[PDB]
């Protein structure tokens, strides 16, 4: 379904969220 | 009147993530916070644009 | 069971709050060295104690 | 009956204000360590 | 941040590695008010996205739903809704407070200063210096008075708040006379909390609950005012810690307190929780049940205040212990139940018999009806009904999540009072880390402990 | 009324006082324990 | 504490206070009781409450008198709230009639010497015959408990299990009584009420009754008790 | 310079001194104690029937009422005061206020008082003796089962006369009742509290049995081991390093407790936050939270009711709940 | 004691009622080799419920 | 006849609590 | 069972009893 | 039900009470990134 298609992408891009943050401060420099 | 607010929305969705991704990496970078004002300023300035924008928006529609 | 459930957790409890200093540091975990000869955990306060 | 009552009513008052008031004199001061 | 060596915390204690830095701890406060409104703004819109109007909201499973139309915002004669736009604002609202929230505290976190006394005089403080705790104390208190009196407007001149004992089943009521004696608003106070009296959970009234808040907010507000401009006294000095983690303590056990005082509240309070919003209470589903089969039998022909049960006791009327005519059964444990639906058919003796004949309402009589249908009695599953009960209905009381949830918070931060009261006067005594191996104080006195 | 009873089960009794006499003695007690502690003062 | 100022009092105000275990005494008005109109009434809410609890247990010097004892139970010993009707004539030849509301109360009373009373104080079913001073009658008097009432061995009259399982050889001969048998024969009590007190111009009536009845008879284990309730009584006319 | 009578009696009651310290938690812990003992000595003796159902049966509990010593218990409240507060002052006779079950609430409350006191005191012992002052914290575990079960679930049903009988045969209904009310069993916290005991059982046979395995040679075998042991001495009576060897060998090598502070930290944490678990079990079970429900969840594809393992468990809390308090439910629904 | 005085109830003879209670709501479904198809009239129950 | 059976053996099993809490083997400490 | 019962329960409560008393005054007297 | 102009917007509004939860997991992503120093 189109909602369960919507839900599970903002699902996936809140839950990827924190490790993409932290993966781009672990690779750009530093400080975390 | 309704179409112009779900992609100010959509537009307000798109910059709180670019917000919550990109604050911390600004934040966190060394060195980073100096030169990204002008973008994050933007970024938040929008942000707070496109609220304001939603709430008046709702009225009309 | 239950009586040792008791002596487990009054065993625990009371070593780990009877613990010597060997400090300079507010972690006690890493104020213990295995290669040793000496208590870390203060048998006669213990026995004062309960 | 109530003279049951009101003596009860005046022991936990006096273990009570005993329990207050011994707490209000000076606690940290009975410490055995440093400071 | 900091490392292990740096501060001798551990990560699994890495708050406390914050413990001395102003800035950091001011961060991580204000992006856990963040959380916190993040959460209230995220939990509104979700039950709003499943909320459904022709189902009561005790059956959909809201709890912040209610606490809104509880101050009567979209609802109107009994209980029922009429707008969700107001929650739909508040929960839009608390979301953008909660993303400026957690902006100020991730910057504070990341790139704020560490340490706020030499260069914020104002904001910085030490854990010793009393005067400046007392005076961020007060300036708490300022801002709980004016929450507290800004509740106070919102039921007087702001729309009123929801009456669940409003004549007819309940109406949003503009709050008139509030009760503002001192007697009858600390009566609660000193009351006993067993059964009969309850304490503070036995309020009936908004006309009550208002007066006790315009003394609350004005308590507050006068308590702030004092310890702005006051210091605290040398028998407290004396009696008190002044460490960060002995306040910590302190708010602990305080907070404690008002988790197990508002898990009895959400069970047993049906004014300031309503039932039409928060379903019926444990004594107001038993009362509900019994007095529903007593008007079912009274329908089918037979004898109310005779026909005995099986104890010779009485099936459905008797006498409590004091002398008031009470529903029969098991019941008889929540005869204090007090309802909206049992008051009109209560005299001065209790139940009284003439007008359970005959002043009876179908309004109270399905009121009745659908509460001991919905019971506060379910699976963690949310499966309705006792343990014994079909995997057929899909009900848990909010009033009982919220109860249970609640005595569970406070019973861990009851706990976290304790580690923290003991630890924080261990850092002060000096033991904190252990024994000094070489100033053994039980060797200092005598044997035969 | 075939015995004699208190009656003072709910109502709101203040610190669950029905006479003056307990009240006054709550007082009393609590008075004497402050009154013992604040003579014995300015020690250690 | 009469009618007037009861029924002016709100249910927060007799909570916990025991004025709800009270019947209404009148304070206006003669004793002439004589005084009151002759012809037909049909009273309502008829008052109960008892004053004394006595049980007829000795059987030395005292020749079978009625003794003292403790309640065991709180204050759930008052009846309220009966209907009926009562025939009154010029020379004071009175009838009277319960039917139908809270007519019993089931109460326990503790004899000296650690001994439990159970009874169920009626007054149901009562035909009173007499005169103004005096008139009395019997009323019916139910069991106690009912016959789905379990046993600490299940048993019971209606519902139960007709004997002792728990063990199965001794179910017979000695113990007919306990578990082969269960009796639920009501008895018979006497009533004796007097009036005093009466008020025509609001049709009060007042005045002591002395009720003389048996105790709880169980499934007949033990022979049942006599039981005196001496206290006051309340009624409203038409 | 401690002449008043104030500052004496300060320095004795805080007096490390005495055989058993007392404190300023022991002034309340002592005389509502021994007033809880008292009277349960006392009610457990000679203590008369108690109407525990509110239905007028009552049940004796007491010895010289003919109980032995597993089925002797104080009888619960009545159920007609329920949550009421029956002090002896608040009834009109002694029999009455024994026959609705006034000495469970005062050795309730008593007790309650008493063990929080308890704690207290454990507290300020260990800060008297300069000792780290967790100890408490480790007792909470239990205060917050007897809290559970003696306070919390009698305020959650409404009723006093709902909680745990102070007694062995009373303990044992309270238990059988609880599950056909809750369905105990299929909850996630009781389990953790079960895992609790058991790993507690276990850890404690564990240790035990690897420091008494590892004991110095220093006697003969003529001689208990225990003469090896002088107390006050500072020198290590065991092999930490052979017992952690032997552990890490036994069960894995990189998933071992190397570290005795460690070892003991996990000792003394497992089974309390395990009893923690199930008291707030207890506790969410007396708002009627209840374990797992799982009647008639099985179902085939004509929809057809496959009976499982759980229906087996519901059929025992069916058997519960029909049979328990068998003349005190004039209804079905049993919402009380 | 109790079969002679159906006045005396413990703790006890509630587990007793409580154990048979089991038995019989519990024999029909949990030994299927039995056959146990046993009537609803003669299964113990208490007052309603 | 059971029952002084069961308090004696109670009033036993509390003296010899009493008996070990207050009359113990002092720790020798040496 | 009303009084075998009660001489297993003496029997049990003293001979080991005195037993141990045995060992322990043994003990005690040697120093 | 949501506002009409708000209705295609319930899917994201469904996955927002998850967050707090994936923020402490955040924090301990953080400190394994930091190896637990
Ligand atoms: C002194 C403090 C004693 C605390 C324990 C005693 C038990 C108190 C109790 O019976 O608790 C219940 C009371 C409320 O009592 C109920 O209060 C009710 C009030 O509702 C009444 O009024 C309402 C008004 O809307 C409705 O009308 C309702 O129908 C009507 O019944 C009724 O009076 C009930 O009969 C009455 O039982 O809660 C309260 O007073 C709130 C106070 C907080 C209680 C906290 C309980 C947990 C305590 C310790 C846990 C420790 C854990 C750590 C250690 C282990
Ligand atoms: C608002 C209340 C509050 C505050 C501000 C603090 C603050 C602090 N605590 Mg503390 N604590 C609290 C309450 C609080 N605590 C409670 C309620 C308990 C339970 C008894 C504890 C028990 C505790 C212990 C044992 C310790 C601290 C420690 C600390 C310090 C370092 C924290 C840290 O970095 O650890 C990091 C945080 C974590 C590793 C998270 C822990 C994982 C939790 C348990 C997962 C549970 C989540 C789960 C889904 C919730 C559901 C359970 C239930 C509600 C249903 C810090 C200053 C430490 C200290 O003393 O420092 C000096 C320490 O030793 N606390
Ligand atoms: C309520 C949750 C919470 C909060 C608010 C904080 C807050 C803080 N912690 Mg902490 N911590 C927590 C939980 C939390 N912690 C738990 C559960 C543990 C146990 C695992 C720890 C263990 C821990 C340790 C060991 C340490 C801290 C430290 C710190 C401080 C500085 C961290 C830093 O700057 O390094 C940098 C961190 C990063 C670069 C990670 C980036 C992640 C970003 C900020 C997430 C933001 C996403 C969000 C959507 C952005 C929106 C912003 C805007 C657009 C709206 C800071 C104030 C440090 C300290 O004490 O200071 C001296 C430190 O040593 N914490
Ligand atoms: C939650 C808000 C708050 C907080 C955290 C504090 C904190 C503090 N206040 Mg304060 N106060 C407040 C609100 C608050 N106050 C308000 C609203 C008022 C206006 C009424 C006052 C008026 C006030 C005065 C006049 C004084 C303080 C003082 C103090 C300090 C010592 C108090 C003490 O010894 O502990 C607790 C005190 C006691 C245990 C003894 C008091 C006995 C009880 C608590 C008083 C109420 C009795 C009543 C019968 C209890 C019923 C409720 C109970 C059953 C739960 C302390 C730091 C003192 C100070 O140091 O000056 C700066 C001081 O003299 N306060
Ligand atoms: C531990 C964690 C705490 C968790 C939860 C705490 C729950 C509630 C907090 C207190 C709420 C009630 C406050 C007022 C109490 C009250 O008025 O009691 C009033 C009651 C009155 O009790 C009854 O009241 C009835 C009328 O309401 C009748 O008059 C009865 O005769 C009378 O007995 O007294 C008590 O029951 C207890 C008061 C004394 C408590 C003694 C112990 C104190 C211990 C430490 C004190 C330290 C300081
Ligand atoms: C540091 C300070 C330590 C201790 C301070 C303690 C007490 C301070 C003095 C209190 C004096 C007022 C209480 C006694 C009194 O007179 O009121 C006693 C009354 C008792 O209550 C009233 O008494 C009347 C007779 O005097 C009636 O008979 C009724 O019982 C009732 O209306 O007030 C109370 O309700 C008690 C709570 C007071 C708070
Ligand atoms: C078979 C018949 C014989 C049976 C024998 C049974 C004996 C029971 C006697 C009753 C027990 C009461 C003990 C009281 C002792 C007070 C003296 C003392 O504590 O030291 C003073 C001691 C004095 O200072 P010191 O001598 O300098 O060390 O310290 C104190 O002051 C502390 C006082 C504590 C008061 C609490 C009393 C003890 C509570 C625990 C008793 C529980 C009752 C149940 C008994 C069995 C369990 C133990
Ligand atoms: C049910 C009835 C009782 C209701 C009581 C409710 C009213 C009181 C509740 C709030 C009191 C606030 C306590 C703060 C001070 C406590 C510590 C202290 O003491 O602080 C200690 C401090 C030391 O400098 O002194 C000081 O600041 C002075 C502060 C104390 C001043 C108050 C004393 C009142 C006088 C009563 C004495 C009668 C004495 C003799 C009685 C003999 C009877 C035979
Ligand atoms: C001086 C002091 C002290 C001490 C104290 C003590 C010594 C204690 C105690 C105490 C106690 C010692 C208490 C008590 C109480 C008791 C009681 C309260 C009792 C009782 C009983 C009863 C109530 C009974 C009933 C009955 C029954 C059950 C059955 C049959 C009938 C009869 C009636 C017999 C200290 C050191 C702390 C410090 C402070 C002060
Ligand atoms: C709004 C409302 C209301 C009101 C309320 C109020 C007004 C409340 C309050 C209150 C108050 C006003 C309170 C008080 C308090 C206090 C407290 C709670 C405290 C404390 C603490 C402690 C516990 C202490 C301790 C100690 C001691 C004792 C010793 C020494 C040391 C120390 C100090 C630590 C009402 C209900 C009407 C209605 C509804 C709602
Ligand atoms: C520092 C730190 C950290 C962090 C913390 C925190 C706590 C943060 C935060 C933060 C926050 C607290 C945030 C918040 C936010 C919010 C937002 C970002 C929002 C928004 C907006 C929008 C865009 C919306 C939209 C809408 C509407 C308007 C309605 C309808 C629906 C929708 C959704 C469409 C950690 C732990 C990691 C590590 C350590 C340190
Ligand atoms: C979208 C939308 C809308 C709109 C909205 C708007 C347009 C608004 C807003 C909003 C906002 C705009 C919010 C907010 C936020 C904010 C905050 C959250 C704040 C803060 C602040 C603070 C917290 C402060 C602090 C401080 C300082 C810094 C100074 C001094 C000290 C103190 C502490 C005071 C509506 C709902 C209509 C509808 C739906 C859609
Ligand atoms: O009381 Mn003891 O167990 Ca609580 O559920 Mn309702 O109430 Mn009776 O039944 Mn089931
Ligand atoms: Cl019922
Ligand atoms: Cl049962
Ligand atoms: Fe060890």
């Amino acid at each position: 379904s189109l909602t369960l298609i919507l839900q599970l992408v903002a699902l996936f891009a809140v839950v990827a969220a924190g490790p993409l943050v932290v993966v781009l401060l672990s690779v750009r420099g530093g400080n975390l | 009147m309704t179409s112009i607010l779900q992609i100010a929305l959509l537009g307000l969705v798109l910059v709180s993530f670019a917000l919550v991704v990109g604050v911390p990496v600004v934040f966190a970078s060394p060195n980073g916070w100096t030169e990204n004002k002008g973008v994050v300023f933007s970024g938040l300035s929008v942000w707070f644009l496109l609220v304001f924008a939603v709430g008046v928006f709702n009225s009309f529609a | 069971v239950l009586g040792a459930a008791l002596l487990c957790a009054i065993h625990g409890a009371t070593v780990e709050n009877t613990l010597f200093e060997d400090g300079d540091g507010a972690n006690t975990f890493r104020a213990f060295n295995p290669t040793q000869a000496e208590e870390t955990y203060s048998m006669v306060t213990a026995n004062r104690f309960w | 009956m109530l003279t049951l009552k009101i003596f009860v009513y005046t022991v936990v008052t006096f273990f009570v204000g005993l329990f207050i008031f011994g707490f209000l004199s000076n606690d940290p001061s009975r410490n055995p360590g440093k400071g | 941040g900091r490392d292990q060596e740096t501060t001798g915390f551990a990560w699994w204690a890495g708050n406390a590695r914050l413990i001395n830095l102003s800035g950091k701890l001011l961060g991580a406060h204000v992006a856990h008010a963040g959380l916190i409104v993040f959460w209230a703004g995220a939990m509104n819109l979700f039950e709003v996205s499943h909320f459904v109007p022709e189902k009561p909201m005790y059956e959909q499973g809201l709890i912040l739903l209610p606490h809104i139309a509880t101050l009567g915002y979209g609802v109107g004669p009994g209980g029922e809704v009429l707008d969700t736009f107001p929650y739909f604002v508040s929960g839009v609202l608390h979301l953008i407070s909660s993303a400026v929230l957690g902006f100020g505290g991730v910057y504070h976190s990341l790139i704020g200063p560490e340490t706020l006394e030499e260069s914020y005089p104002f904001f910085g403080y030490v854990w010793k210096d009393k005067n400046k705790m007392t005076n961020i104390l007060g300036y708490h208190l300022i801002i709980l008075g004016c929450g507290a009196w800004l509740l106070v407007l919102k039921a007087l001149y702001f729309g009123g708040v929801y009456d669940t004992w409003a004549p007819g089943g309940g109406d949003v009521r503009i709050i008139s006379n509030p009760t503002t004696n001192a007697a009858i608003i600390f009566g609660y106070i000193v009351k006993s909390p067993f059964g009969g009296d309850g304490w503070i959970v036995s309020v009936d009234n908004l006309e009550d609950i208002i007066g006790g808040h315009i003394w609350i907010g004005t308590l507050c507000i006068l308590g702030g005012i004092w310890h702005i401009y006051t210091t605290p006294w040398p028998w407290a000095r004396r009696a008190f810690v002044w460490s960060g983690e002995a306040y910590l303590s302190y708010s602990l056990a305080a907070v404690s307190l008002m988790g197990f005082t508002a898990c009895c509240f959400a069970w047993f309070n049906n004014t300031a929780y309503p039932s039409e919003f928060y379903g019926p209470t444990g004594p107001e589903a038993s009362q509900a049940q019994a007095f529903t089969f007593l008007v079912r039998d009274q329908r089918l022909g037979a004898n109310v205040a005779s026909a005995q049960g099986p104890t010779g006791l009485g099936k459905y009327l008797m006498r409590s212990p004091t002398g008031e005519i009470i529903f029969g059964g098991e019941t008889m444990r929540f005869w204090d139940f007090r309802g909206p639906w049992v008051e009109p058919l209560r005299g001065p003796s209790g139940l009284d018999l003439v007008k359970l004949k005959n002043d009876i309402q179908p309004w109270q009589e399905r009121r009745a009806a659908e509460y001991m249908t919905h019971a506060p009695l379910g699976s963690l599953n949310s499966v309705g009904g006792v343990a014994t009960e079909i995997n057929a209905v899909n009900f848990v009381s909010p009033r009982s999540w919220l109860a249970t949830s609640h005595f569970c918070l406070g019973f861990f931060f009851f706990v976290g009072h304790l580690w923290h009261a003991g630890r924080a006067r261990a850092a002060a005594a000096g033991f904190e880390k252990g024994i000094d191996r070489v100033d053994e104080p039980v060797l200092s006195m005598r044997p035969l402990d | 009324l075939v015995d004699d009873r208190m009656n003072g089960d709910g109502t709101g009794l203040p610190f669950g006082v029905n006479d003056g006499i307990l009240g006054w003695v709550i007082a009393g007690t609590l008075g004497t324990i402050w009154a013992i502690y604040f003579v014995s003062q300015k020690d250690l | 504490l009469t009618y007037d100022e009861l029924q002016g009092l709100t249910y927060l105000q007799v909570k916990g206070t025991g004025i709800a275990n009270t019947c209404p005494v009148v304070e206006q008005g003669t004793s002439n009781v004589r005084e009151l109109k002759p012809g037909d009434y049909k009273l309502e809410k008829f008052c109960m409450e008892p004053t004394s609890f006595t049980v007829k247990e000795v059987v030395d010097k005292g020749r079978e008198e009625f003794v003292k004892t403790k309640l065991l139970t709180r204050l759930t010993i008052s009846q309220f709230g009966m209907n009926g009707s009562m025939k009154i004539n010029n020379d004071g030849s009175v009838e009277f009639r319960e039917d139908e509301g809270l007519d019993y109360a089931a109460t326990t009373v503790k004899l000296p010497g650690g001994e439990y009373v159970p009874f169920l104080f009626t007054i149901k079913e009562f035909d009173g015959k007499g005169t103004l001073d005096s008139f009395s009658g019997d009323f019916l008097v139910p069991s106690y408990r009912g016959s789905t009432f379990l046993d600490p061995k299940g048993r019971g009259g209606a519902t139960g299990y007709d004997n002792a399982i728990a063990l199965p050889a001794k179910a017979d001969a000695d113990e007919i009584q306990r578990l082969n048998n269960k009796s639920y024969t009501p008895g018979k009590g006497s009533a004796v009420f007097s009036v005093a007190k009466v008020d025509t111009e609001t049709g009060e009536i007042a005045g002591v009754f002395e009720s003389i009845q048996p105790s709880d008879t169980e499934m007949g284990a033990h022979p049942a008790k006599d039981i005196k309730i001496t206290g006051l009584w309340y009624g409203q006319l038409t | 310079e401690n002449t008043s009578l104030w500052a004496r009696f300060c320095e004795w009651i805080t007096s490390t001194e005495n055989r058993l310290y007392i404190g300023w938690f022991g002034v309340i812990m002592i005389p509502t104690l021994l007033t809880a003992i008292s009277v349960y000595i006392i009610a457990f003796i000679a203590a008369p029937p108690v109407d525990i159902d509110g239905i007028r049966e009552p049940v004796s509990g007491s010895l010289l009422y003919g109980n032995n010593i597993i089925t002797g218990a104080v009888v619960p409240t009545s159920n007609a005061i329920g949550l009421h507060f029956y002090p002896i002052w608040e009834a009109a006779s002694l029999d009455e206020w024994l026959y609705n079950g006034g000495p469970y609430q005062l050795v309730v409350c008593h007790f309650f008082l008493g063990v929080c006191c308890y704690m207290g005191r454990e507290w300020e012992l260990s800060y008297r003796l300069g000792m780290r002052p967790w100890i408490a914290v480790a007792y909470s575990a239990p205060v917050a089962a007897a809290t559970a079960v003696f306070i919390i679930y009698p305020i959650g049903q409404g009723s006093f006369s709902d909680g745990m009988p102070l007694g062995i045969s009373g303990t044992f209904n309270f238990m059988i009742v609880f599950q056909a009310e809750h369905n105990i069993l299929m909850h996630p916290f009781h389990m953790f509290g079960v895992a609790g005991v058991f790993g507690g059982s276990l850890f404690s046979a564990m240790h035990g049995s690897l420091v008494t395995s590892s004991l110095i040679r220093e006697t003969t075998e003529n001689e208990s081991a225990n003469a090896g042991y002088k107390f006050g001495q500072e020198e290590e009576t065991y092999n930490i390093v052979a017992a952690h060897g032997y552990f890490g060998r036994l069960i894995f090598q990189y998933a071992s407790f190397n570290n005795s502070r460690s070892l003991h930290f996990f000792l003394a944490v497992w089974p309390v936050v395990c009893i923690w678990l199930t008291a707030l079990g207890i506790s969410t079970m007396a708002f009627n939270l209840n374990g797992f429900n799982f009647n008639q969840s099985v179902v085939d594809s004509n929809g057809r009711v496959l009976n499982t393992w759980a229906d087996i468990i519901n059929r025992a809390n069916l058997g519960m709940e029909v049979m328990h308090e068998r003349n005190a439910h004039n209804f079905p629904l049993d919402l009380a | 004691r109790a079969a002679e005085d159906p006045e005396f109830e413990t703790f006890y003879t509630k587990n007793i009622l409580l154990n048979e209670g089991i038995r019989a709501w519990m024999a029909a479904q949990d030994q299927p080799h039995e056959k146990l198809t046993l009537p609803e009239e003669v299964l113990p129950r208490g007052n309603a419920l | 006849m059971e029952a002084l059976v069961y308090t004696f053996l109670l009033i036993g099993t509390l003296g010899i609590i009493f008996f070990s809490i207050f009359f113990r083997e002092p720790p020798r400490i040496a | 069972v009303n009084i075998l019962g009660l001489t297993a329960t003496a029997l049990f409560i003293i001979i080991p009893t005195s037993f141990l008393l045995i060992l322990y005054v043994k003990t005690a007297a040697s120093e | 039900k949501l506002p009409e102009a708000y209705a295609p917007f319930s899917p994201i509004v469904d996955v927002l009470p998850i967050i707090p939860v994936l923020f402490i997991l955040l924090a301990f992503v953080w400190q394994a990134s930091v190896s637990f120093r």
